[PDB]
């Protein structure tokens, strides 16, 4: 697993550095690295593929060591050199679409194809170069227990979900209570409604309460808090509970008063905000929780005081909503984001050869069934898959 | 878990049910309110039994529908009593018992909530907007007097009884809004009539009032600054009765799609005021 | 609805809430039922006011106290009427009407569900235990015949009113009950007398009786192993009205402590109306 | 035009082309309906010289704008042909004449695509909610009487025309609805009348109805459930017939704004 | 090429595409058949149609591979040539539309314009690390 | 991860368990046919339930081999960590809870907190040899 990383990094400098008209001492130290590759890799002979429509390839490796005696480097010099880059990186490609594809369930931080276990001997352990890459440098912390972390730009850390909850009802559906939300991606927007706008509420006040838990702990989170959710804002007509009837909600919406979010880590409030929006951060937590509550308003021109009657009656529906959005935040775990592709790599290499469904992931690499139940063993699977998806991405785009 | 008000937590991708406007048909029953009059014009004795052939083929069986009748306005509002599922009595409109009608449409189309009253032993007082005194029987006659904070009357006399304010006389339904917040004393000539304090819940569901002929006047809330118009009030305009009969058969779906079952029926409202 | 079937989740060493008896005594309110023999040999012209004043030491507000009467315990079956949020019946003891003291009983500590019957047309049958036969008006006297697998009288002739038994004979409120599988053809005075099926839901929590003398006859179930005898099955003596007057206005304490009110229904009827 | 194939894209940022309702005024009709004692109260001869010189002042020019009158609501519904480019009626609330009012703007309002009906011979039903049958004439006296599955009647004697079920006595305009899906059998008095298979279609947009008189009477709809208002079910109040005809000709810009060619 | 390689059907969320030229949404309205009485007010069967019915969807790409030169959110190489024809007042050539309107650009992609695009978006990949 | 790894079914008594995380108990109440006198005066039908039916089972955990941490019946690891913060009267830090509370300790038994009671327990372990 480290030398499968010191294959790559030197064949991507080896295109990068062996170009025609070079001095000799820009490369000098390079060459002494690629020589010393070829000669650890002659005699042996490995095989790929297997699985699913991934073909079976035989790989043999039988090459000569290039010449040290140039001042600068010339085209016959990078000629006779391409035409040994282009087998290896031909070999490293079959080997990482080998393990990607593979999985298990005791012991999923193991390598699991049989090229990949053939170069853990220490026969092959000269080949290894620097590990200067942030995921195989994380591959090394983690493996002797040192604190370790991912960066990301709005991960995909919340499930998606969306549902309504209703703290009275009844079956004519006219006199309504409750909240709606949409948990998606990195955005949470919640929805609190009153049909009678708190005309027999104590102090004509209606409290609300949303509380969203993490699967992993975040830490030193950018947050966004905007006092307004725009999808719920809309008229619309919403199933009911079952699937029997449907029912109607057409909102006015005021403003949220009160506003409290709190960022709890074992049911301790680390940070707390009181009704302050724009940007905030979160040091570390891993549920949020957010309060904020509906309070009829004391005084009324006459074109308001018509929407909000005593009476049974209510055409128009109280509302008042949030929005928060998380920015960047720095996990521990691996996880799915904006900025980078490596889950898009995995899943397009097992939908390209028709790979069955294995004990572990789920089908079709579900990412909303992969958060959802994200247990220990799901997480040294995906972190062994992301990790040689990042080896393939140096060579292969 | 019959009287505890626990929440519900529902998604918002479930699929939907099946069309369901066909079973309702074959369980529930139907029943039917017209003036004493409408027979007379009609000429027939089997036109209950030639209308539910009609209703057999929009779905209903043979037993279900029910045909009641009355007399006039004034004698259907001595004591309403509506028994069946679904409810629709189409009234007569009258240009002069204009605050009659929406005295009947106030009680058939909501839902009340009524204590005893005893006028001899005590004081009476209304406490918030809800609070409405209803008096029905045979002639009802009611007089007020308002008192002080010392028991004494504001323009009337305690012990003579033509002093004091009168509201109604010889009625078959008074609904009675005074200041609330005073406690009041009364006379009621009960001998023909009955009252009792009432307060409004909410809507009565499986009811309609299909106004026959006339302009647009009802008016539910006693409050000035409000009169509302529900969808469970209808206005057709009349020249012969036999096309208001066609006209009910032919829309069955659209009178039933506007009102549900009674709340207060159902098992769920266990100890929440049944029935 | 929809958290009916869900779960409560309590707990266990969670703090008690504080009492809850001044505010049922505020809001709520009280009525119980006297016979005319107790006003008689009281004979006061302000006894109700009297009482009212002494419900005022024990929490409850002046408005809040009703008193009505009856005549005896066949004229009060004529409508059993429950008007008030909390109910207690005084019924003087009677060895000769013994059963009417435990048909009275049966009705009103018990919730029903009452579906109409056609006589003269139909057949009917019992369902379970639960189901009963309740009949009452002004008087009426039933008579059954049995019937068979092919509806041939077992006994009887089905053509025949003299052949048929009877089971009651000229009593205010009648609860008959007979054998389960086998059909039934009834022959009850309908002109003064209205008789329907009903079945019988869990007790009603309105509702306490004071037996005022004798002892306890008290089978309310139909079934003759349970017998059985509720909190609210009390029995007091008396040589005096005026003791038994005293001992409820002292203890409204002990009765309202097992009274737990919250099963008021939305009318005042003893039963529920369905078609 | 108007097509339920053929879809048309177009855009959005397109620029608002000018405001072309003078060249409406310049290139159309206009018709004023009004009963017939209108033209008595005002009692002068040349009152159609002198409306017109006061519609040119809006733009109309001197060769677009007719005058024609009607006795009443019974008499104005056996034939209304309206076929100017834009119309507009004035009828007068009578409190007796509810019904008749409602029917008449449930033609005028509305298009109708009608087929005939041969008493004598057919049997007809009613298949859409959208369909009823509108019969014109002097005097329509309509019996009906509906149908079993074995072709014999329910409440009548399909011999005896006594016994039948009547819906219309004598009337200039009778639109009737009857439970759809049951055959019947039709006895009407062909001779001033002819009764007709019509089908609703959506409204008529070169016409309107401005009601003089008293209160909203207005279900042009066949269940009771809706009773809409339109944009141009419109109403005024008056006491002069001299001070109703004012109001028309100064507010032409938003009479003739709530209403449509007949392209 | 007319050649269905990813399909999703009622699945919301984050999804991949792993080659495509072509999006084809596909959705449909349905008339509820069981409606409460605030709601079958709203859609009548007369022609007055004062509440309309409406579905729509919502996508979004995060992030693709292409193999020609584009713009994006992170990265300033369209602004760095914009700004150099703006302040020196360039006059316009055969190639580039006015003013470098992207979305004239990208309507018009001819290969033409992308070996000039290509040729550009290096120059000023080179002069960035230099002079910010 | 919700995959049945043992069963039993009405047996009783000492039972093995290789590998799990959630124990799920199963048991229903069954009405008996057949009753004697004395049994069928307590289950009427009618309302007043006098003497209530009861069901139960009884599970009890003798040992097990986990792979973090934990306290138990035999050592007194979690003793020795307890009375030295005690005694030399410790502030609450940010990590363990207020007086070192077991219940409320494994109820949230975050990574963070597992490795702290590891390094806590192991010193502790080493005290033990020396000074008991
Ligand atoms: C509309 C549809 O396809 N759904 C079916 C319907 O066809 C069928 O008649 C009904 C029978 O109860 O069950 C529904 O699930
Ligand atoms: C009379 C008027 O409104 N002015 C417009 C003017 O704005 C427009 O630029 C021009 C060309 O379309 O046509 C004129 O009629
Ligand atoms: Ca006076
Ligand atoms: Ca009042
Ligand atoms: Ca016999
Ligand atoms: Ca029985
Ligand atoms: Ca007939
Ligand atoms: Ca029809």
């Amino acid at each position: 697993m480290d030398v499968l990383y010191s294959l790559s990094k030197t064949l991507k400098d080896a295109r990068d550095k062996i170009v025609e008209g070079t001095l000799y001492s820009n490369v000098s130290d390079l060459i002494q690295q690629f020589n010393q590759m070829i000669i650890t890799m002659n005699g042996n002979e490995f095989q790929t593929g297997g699985i699913g429509n991934l073909p079976i390839r035989n790989w043999n490796f039988n090459f000569g060591l290039l010449g040290t005696t140039l001042l600068n480097l010339d085209a016959n010099y990078v000629e006779t050199a391409r035409n040994t880059i282009d087998y290896f990186v031909d070999f490293v490609d079959n080997v990482c679409m080998d393990e990607m594809v593979r999985e298990s369930q005791r012991n999923g931080i193991a390598p699991q194809s049989d090229s990949l276990r053939k170069l853990s001997a220490i026969k092959f352990k000269r080949i290894n170069f620097d590990n200067s890459s942030e995921y195989i440098e994380n591959w090394n912390l983690q493996n002797r227990r040192q604190r370790t972390g991912f960066t990301f730009h709005k991960p995909n850390i919340f499930p998606y979900s969306a549902s309504f909850t209703l703290n009275r009802s009844q079956p004519a559906h006219d006199n309504l209570m409750g909240t709606m939300w949409l948990n998606a991606g990195s955005e949470i927007q919640v929805a609190g409604f009153d049909y009678s706008c708190a005309i027999n509420a104590p102090a004509n006040i209606q409290q609300f309460e949303h509380i969203v838990p993490l699967r992993r702990v975040l830490t030193t989170a950018t947050i966004t808090l905007l006092p307004d959710a725009e999808r719920f804002s809309f008229p619309r007509v919403i199933n009911s509970a079952d699937g029997a009837t449907t029912w109607f909600f057409n909102p006015v919406i005021l403003r949220p008063n009160n506003v409290e979010v709190e960022f709890l880590l074992n049911g301790q409030i680390i940070n707390t905000y009181q009704a302050r929006f724009g940007t905030i951060v979160a040091r570390n937590f891993d549920t949020i929780r957010l309060s904020f509550q509906l309070m009829r308003p004391p005084n009324m021109t006459p074109a308001v005081a018509v929407l909000f009657p005593n009476a049974q009656p209510f055409e128009h529906h109280a509302t008042v909503g949030l929005t928060l959005r998380i920015e960047s935040a720095v996990c521990e775990s691996v996880l799915a984001d904006a900025s980078e592709t490596l889950l898009a790599n995995v899943t397009s290499v097992r939908q390209e050869y028709a790979i069955p469904v294995g004990p572990v992931f789920p089908p079709g690499m579900n990412w909303t069934d992969l958060i959802t139940n994200y247990s220990p063993s799901r997480e040294d699977n995906l972190q062994r898959v992301f990790t040689v998806a990042s080896i393939r991405s140096m060579l292969i785009k | 878990n019959y009287g505890i008000n626990l929440p519900i937590t529902g998604s918002m991708d479930t699929a939907y049910a099946n069309s369901t406007q066909e079973e309702t048909f074959l369980t529930s029953t139907l029943c039917l309110y017209y003036p004493t009059e409408a027979a007379t014009e009609i000429n027939d004795n089997s036109w209950k039994d030639t209308l539910s052939q009609l209703f057999l083929t929009k779905g209903w069986p043979t037993g279900s529908v029910y045909f009641k009748e009355y007399t006039n306005i004034a004698s259907f509002s001595v004591d309403p009593q509506l028994y069946c599922d679904y409810n629709v009595v189409l009234m007569k409109y009258d240009a002069t018992l204009q605050l009659d009608m929406s005295e009947l449409a106030d009680l058939i189309l909501n839902e009340w909530l009524c204590n005893p009253m005893d006028i001899t032993l005590y004081y009476y007082q209304q406490t918030d907007e809800a609070n409405k005194w209803i008096s029905m029987g045979s002639s009802c006659t009611i007089k007020v007097c308002p008192l002080n904070t010392q028991t004494l009357g504001i323009g009337c006399l305690t012990t003579d009884a033509t002093t004091f304010e009168e509201v109604a006389t010889a009625e078959k339904l008074v609904i009675t809004d005074v200041v609330d917040g005073v406690n009041h004393k009364l006379d009621v000539t009960t001998a023909t009539c009955t009252i009792r304090n009432c307060k409004k819940l909410g809507p009565r569901e499986n009811v309609a009032v299909i106004q026959v002929g006339g302009s647009d006047i009802l008016d539910i809330t006693a409050d000035p600054t409000t009169a509302p118009q529900t969808e469970r009030m209808m206005r057709i305009n009349w020249k012969k009765w036999w096309q208001v009969f066609y006209t009910v058969v032919d829309y069955v779906d659209q009178i039933i799609q506007v009102m549900s079952k009674r709340s207060r029926s159902l098992n769920s409202a266990a100890f929440y005021y049944r029935v």
